[PDB]
């Protein structure tokens, strides 16, 4: 969940790292995958 | 008795103090900090960064 209010400000922000983290990752994830199916056909189209 | 109401007044102090002092051990090892959660965090941080 979401939320001395400086280290809680500090939690948010961490927590607002975190989620940033997980959906550049899974971004990531599917991106690479794209790119590996071109590439693949890029080397089926010069084998 | 004046010097018997000394020692079981001191005696019911130390007694509920020596108890709460139990009930604070056990509680808080049964609920979370908000260091080490953040500690582990950091460390969550540094695994997806890598």
């Amino acid at each position: 969940p979401q939320m001395d209010l400086k280290v809680l400000s500090e939690y948010s922000n961490l927590r607002k790292d975190l989620i940033l983290k997980c959906q550049a990752l899974q971004i990531g994830e599917s991106k690479l995958s794209d790119i590996l199916s071109q590439t693949n056909s890029i080397n089926s189209l010069t084998t | 008795t004046s010097e018997l109401e000394a020692r079981i007044k001191q005696f019911f102090i130390t007694l509920r103090s020596r108890l709460l002092r139990f009930l604070e051990s056990e509680q808080l090892s049964h609920s979370l900090s908000l260091e080490t959660l953040i500690d582990a965090l950091y460390k969550i941080n540094d695994l997806l960064q890598q």
